[PDB]
């Protein structure tokens, strides 16, 4: 099945937004994990075994640091299927 | 008819412009392999004479067909090699080539022991100047020297040996003439006789010990991977062993029982060696010692089955192993190193290479009844009359020439190839016409290879 | 390294989990007997106590250590399609298209020698501005980001900017 | 032909008592392929036996009998051996054949019986004994690769056993 | 330092510049080479020459002895009581002792 | 179509002069099957689904 | 071949002085990658490029044989062992099973009555 930019944007917020540890109004978009939105540490490895096993599972450990926002966690799933064109 | 067509393909060379020289030295040699597969392949009840001994006949020789086959196919792989030299030396090299396939002709013709010999060293001196010279690895002295060392020091025993046979019991030459054979009665003065007989052949055929021979000749190789093929015809240049089991001691052969054995370790342990090297070549190198090792143990057993399985192993080796080579120099112009690691990658770039790579290495194995499955399953067959328990040593090599192939294959089957920048362009028209005229004639083998095990079959 | 040791000890045991139960809420209900565990011993600062619990984390991990882990996508590694469905030819081959058939989409062909031409012009900015972050004889470890990123072009690019896809 | 053995009659034949159903359905196609291509492939062996018309006659096989055997010329001579080896040659690979004639009449036996196969035939079985067993002790079976002086002391080897055997006894 | 050795060659071609070759150097002559001359060996050799490997060249006796055997199989049979073999190129010789 | 298979070979082993435990070790085998098909179905099929997946 | 558990998060020191080491160890490794980072990037190479470390790989299989070996001690006898031995231990396998088969040929005949091959 084909993925788009638009598509990335939508599946991501949408898995973001059921976890239910966050508000739907204090993450929007570009609201860190780290700070902003009011994520603990346990909790951004869960978010991040969450966002995978929705979309496709393969995220490392070493990339698990670099991936902080939301945006950029988008961003990153994008870059490693080669998504939209 | 095959004296001086060869030798008139000597001035060929020299006459011909600059612009042309390869199109003539292999389109004038096609023609001549031509009339070897017309003229030759006739036989009556027993072996004929096509003139007096200056050259004689064939009686088990369809091993000259293979030797005029190879005629153009060198010439075919020194192609991308040697287009950077001096026009002088391209005249030089071809006349040595000529004269090397010059004496190859000779001695399978020839049923003589002292004609046959001087002229089986007479490819020694050409093999020694083509390793020595355009060899693009250092230290291929060693390579040139103990090929001088191993083999002389065996084959200069036969001339105390075949002289002393000659002496003693009419005459040697005719060979058919020879038939008022004693049977040797087992004394300590012909213990000596036998082994000087022997040694000469067990250095060109390589055993387990005086095997260093080949590997040598193989790693530091004379031209990339196009005159191993010449090398190969060295393999099958040990023929002589055919002729003096059956005519020169055919009683005495409790001294050919410890051979047998020493050729046996000549099987695992250097099938063993053949799994962890580096070198692309080498891997061929070591598995050509136990393909050839088969004669070896299949000659000193003296069964009619084993002369039909090692006479078609002679024909299958020699278009098998050198075929193989032809795919290490396909590698080798591209790379410019043969290591296996770093030369990763078919399918990537080289699709229609990765075809022929299977039809070549997996005849190792015993395929579909090509020619190996027919030389080798005769001889399995023929071990196990001599004695029962061969085939528990046989059959661990059944297991390692799969080791062979397989390993050939997946080392090349892994598709990366990310330091690699060259082998841009797949291949040229010459570049898989090599990889044809070594598999079809194979192929064309599938059918009736009536006339390649033939001694009286 | 010593906050990575325990985030990459956590990520194994959640997804090292899901192989030893087989329905999402049983899955859920373990994750929390997880959480029960680690986030009570984070909150106070330990030092030689947090390295005692870490080696003592190896133990429970151990004992439910092996029941073929549940690498069900396309992971690195371990097991269904790590690297597969790839004839991923590379820029090398991309060169070497013969005449009378690189003819046959002639837009692939022309926007290849744009991109051909944008590299050769740019590596000699590529290797100033590459061999100038220097710390002293040899790099710290890491890649060499654009610093004086005026027109564009950051110092080493064609195979990490140039993926086959999968 | 004369050589062969074959069997001696065949028999079958169709009964077609139980059921109607719609007869045999391999003889309805027995009679509908007899006529769509194997008469078709007859018409054309016979179109190209009658484009044949002149043929050339081939005479056979070459006799060449006897020349005296090797037992009879007394002292090594290469004038004299040599058409004794190529007697004894010649001997030696009809002798190779004539065991694969009764080895195929074995295979003969197999297949016309089925399944009786070892309780049944008792003559093919017999004769094959009977051949093996005189080339085995007689030719070669025991003497590495051929050779004519070889066997000339192979056949002295098994009469001088006999006679050995004969005068104890 | 050798001040006379260091002059390195790498030129490898293949398709810059001749476009369809099998060999460097003068590409009217490398059609007339290497897709030629080298092909007609490849069909006078390998297809024509196939008619000679095993193709009727009659081959030391194969299908002669089969013509032999069956004509002396019918003749000792019918005449003879042996079954073809018995006793090998000597009848009556000279004894050992 | 396994009772004209697999059930044939079973009453047939049963009347034999072999090895008993060979016989034995072979009848619960076939009480084995029934356990790894159901693990084909209320494993993979039957239940909840489990499928990871946005869509 | 490893002994006890698989050796990944067992037995390492508590952030010591191997940390200065470890550091050291990312300085040797970018120091080779850097070097070959520039001889890759560019359009103009052409050609696989040399890396001595495989070089040297090849190096101490194929040659280092008599630069080495120069002391001949006990364990090249050892090895030596391994060598003639296994040659020397069929000579009591071969020979057993051939007057096994010899005697039984002409005393008590074993001979097959259809063996008309060899």
């Amino acid at each position: 099945p084909p993925l788009t930019l638009e598509g990335i944007k939508d599946r991501v917020l949408y898995v973001l937004k059921l976890y239910d540890k966050i508000d739907p109004e204090k993450l929007s978009v570009n609201s860190h994990f780290m700070k902003d939105l009011g994520l603990d540490s346990l909790d951004q490895v869960e978010i991040i075994m969450a966002m995978e096993d929705e979309f496709g599972f393969e995220i490392p450990d070493i990339d698990a640091e670099k991936l902080m926002c939301p945006q950029e966690i988008v961003d990153y799933i994008a870059d490693k299927k080669d998504v939209y064109e | 008819k095959y004296i001086i067509p060869t030798i008139m393909l000597m001035p060929l060379t020299w006459l011909s412009k600059n612009n042309m020289i390869w199109v003539n030295s292999t389109a004038h040699s096609l023609l001549i392999s031509f009339t070897s597969l017309l003229l030759m392949n006739q036989f009556g009840d027993n072996s004929l004479n096509f003139s007096l001994l200056f050259f004689s006949d064939s009686l088990s020789t369809p091993l000259l067909i293979l030797t005029m086959w190879l005629l153009p196919l060198m010439l075919m792989a020194s192609q991308h090699h040697l287009s950077k030299e001096n026009l002088t030396r391209k005249k030089l090299f071809i006349t040595m080539l000529i004269s090397l396939q010059l004496f190859l002709i000779m001695t399978f013709t020839a049923m003589e022991l002292i004609l046959f010999y001087i002229l089986f060293e007479a490819t020694l001196v050409p093999t020694l100047i083509i390793i020595t010279r355009w060899g693009n690895q250092t230290e291929r002295l060693n390579a040139g020297l103990y090929f001088l060392f191993y083999t002389l020091a065996g084959s200069l025993p036969l001339l105390v040996a075949l002289i002393y046979i000659q002496n003693t019991v009419g005459s040697l030459n005719f060979l058919m003439l020879q038939y008022w054979v004693q049977p040797v009665h087992n004394s300590w003065s012909n213990v000596f006789m036998w082994l000087a007989c022997m040694m000469a052949f067990m250095v060109k055929m390589p055993l387990y010990g005086l095997h260093l021979w080949l590997p040598k000749a193989h790693v530091e190789a004379p031209i990339a991977g196009s005159m191993v093929l010449a090398a190969v015809l060295l393999k099958l240049g040990g023929y002589g062993m055919l002729r003096i089991t059956l005519i020169l001691n055919p009683m005495t052969d409790f001294m050919a029982y410890p051979f047998i054995m020493l050729s046996l370790w000549g099987m695992i342990m250097t099938s063993s060696i053949c799994l962890r090297q580096t070198d692309l070549k080498s891997l061929i190198a070591y598995s050509s010692v136990s393909h050839m090792a088969l004669v070896i143990v299949a000659i000193l057993i003296q069964t009619p089955w084993s002369y039909m399985g090692a006479t078609a192993l002679m024909i299958a080796h020699g278009l098998t192993s050198s075929m193989l080579f032809c795919l290490a120099n396909s590698n080798y112009e591209r790379i410019h190193s043969r290591t296996m690691i770093l030369a990763r990658g078919l399918q990537t770039l080289l699709p229609l290479m990765a075809t022929w790579w299977l039809l070549a290495s997996l005849t190792n194995l015993a395929l579909p009844p090509t020619i190996n499955l027919i030389g080798e399953l005769f001889v399995v067959m023929s071990t196990f009359s001599w004695s029962n328990i061969t085939i528990i040593l046989m059959g661990v090599n059944m297991v390692i020439t799969a080791l062979y192939s397989l390993y050939m294959l997946i080392m090349t089957q892994r598709g990366k190839y990310t330091y690699h920048i060259n082998n841009i362009s797949p291949s040229f028209t010459r570049e898989n016409a090599l990889m044809s005229l070594h598999i079809l004639p194979l192929l064309l083998l599938t059918l009736n290879p009536k006339i390649i095990l033939g001694p009286l079959y | 390294t010593h906050q990575q040791k325990v985030l990459r000890l956590y990520k194994r045991a959640l997804r090292h989990l899901e192989s030893w139960c087989i329905h999402r809420d049983k899955y859920r209900y373990f994750a929390c007997l997880l959480r029960a565990r680690f986030d009570e011993h984070k909150n106070e600062k330990d030092m030689v106590k947090a390295t005692q619990l870490l080696r003592e984390a190896e133990e429970e991990f151990w004992h439910g250590q092996h029941p073929q882990p549940y690498i069900f996508p396309e992971s690195p590694g371990g097991t269904s399609y790590e690297r597969y469905e790839c004839y991923k030819v590379p820029e090398w081959c991309l060169d070497d298209w013969h005449p009378s058939e690189k003819a046959m989409y002639p837009d692939y062909f022309a926007k290849r020698e744009q991109w051909k031409k944008l590299r050769r012009e740019s590596w000699e900015r590529e290797v100033k501005q590459l061999q100038e972050e220097t710390p002293v004889g040899g790099p710290r470890t890491e890649a060499l980001p654009p610093a004086r990123k005026q027109g564009d072009l950051p110092p080493l690019w064609w195979h990490i900017v140039t993926r086959p896809r999968e | 032909x004369x050589x062969x053995x074959x069997x001696x009659x065949x028999x079958x034949x169709x009964x077609x008592x139980x059921x109607x159903x719609x007869x045999x359905x391999x003889x309805x196609x027995x009679x509908x392929x007899x006529x769509x291509x194997x008469x078709x492939x007859x018409x054309x062996x016979x179109x190209x036996x009658x484009x044949x018309x002149x043929x050339x006659x081939x005479x056979x096989x070459x006799x060449x009998x006897x020349x005296x055997x090797x037992x009879x010329c007394q002292e090594k001579d290469v004038l004299c051996m040599f058409e004794a080896e190529m007697q004894w040659r010649r001997d030696y690979k009809v002798d190779q054949e004539i065991v694969n004639i009764i080895q195929e009449r074995l295979k003969a036996c197999q297949q016309r019986e089925g399944e009786s196969h070892r309780q049944n035939c008792a003559k093919e079985l017999e004769q094959f004994t009977q051949v093996v067993k005189a080339y085995q002790d007689r030719y070669x079976x025991x003497x590495x690769x051929x050779x004519x002086x070889x066997x000339x002391x192979x056949x002295x080897x098994x009469x001088x056993x006999x006679x050995x055997x004969x005068x104890x006894x | 330092r050798w001040q006379e050795d260091p002059e390195p060659e790498d030129e490898n071609l293949y398709e810059k510049n001749p476009d369809s070759h099998g060999y460097d150097k003068d590409p009217a002559v490398d059609i007339w080479n290497m897709r030629v001359v080298f092909f007609f060996g490849f069909s006078i050799v390998l297809v024509l020459g196939s008619t000679f490997v095993a193709y009727l060249p009659d081959y030391r006796m194969q299908e002669w002895a089969r013509r032999e055997a069956e004509r002396l199989v019918k003749y000792r049979e019918a005449h003879g009581l042996p079954i073809m073999e018995s006793n090998c190129f000597d009848p009556s010789k000279i004894q050992l002792p | 179509t396994g009772f004209y298979s697999k059930d044939l070979i079973i009453e047939a082993a049963n009347t034999s002069y072999t090895n008993a435990w060979a016989l034995l070790m072979t009848l619960i085998a076939t009480s084995f099957t029934a356990i790894y098909s159901t693990r084909i179905i209320f494993f993979a099929l039957l239940g909840q689904p489990r499928f990871p997946t946005l869509v | 071949s490893s002994l006890p558990t698989t050796l990944d998060p067992a037995e390492y020191d508590i952030s010591s002085e191997t940390r200065k080491a470890q550091a050291e160890r990312l300085a040797i490794r970018s120091r080779l990658k850097r070097e070959y980072q520039l001889q890759y990037y560019d359009p103009s190479r052409r050609g696989v490029i040399e890396d001595p470390a495989l070089v040297r790989w090849t190096y101490a299989r194929s040659a280092n044989i008599y630069p080495n070996f120069r002391p001949n001690t006990k364990t090249s006898l050892l090895g030596a062992l391994f060598g003639i031995g296994p040659l020397v231990f069929w000579y009591y396998v071969f020979k057993t099973d051939r007057d096994r088969k010899e005697k039984l040929i002409q005393e008590g005949k074993l001979d097959r009555t259809f063996n008309i091959s060899y």
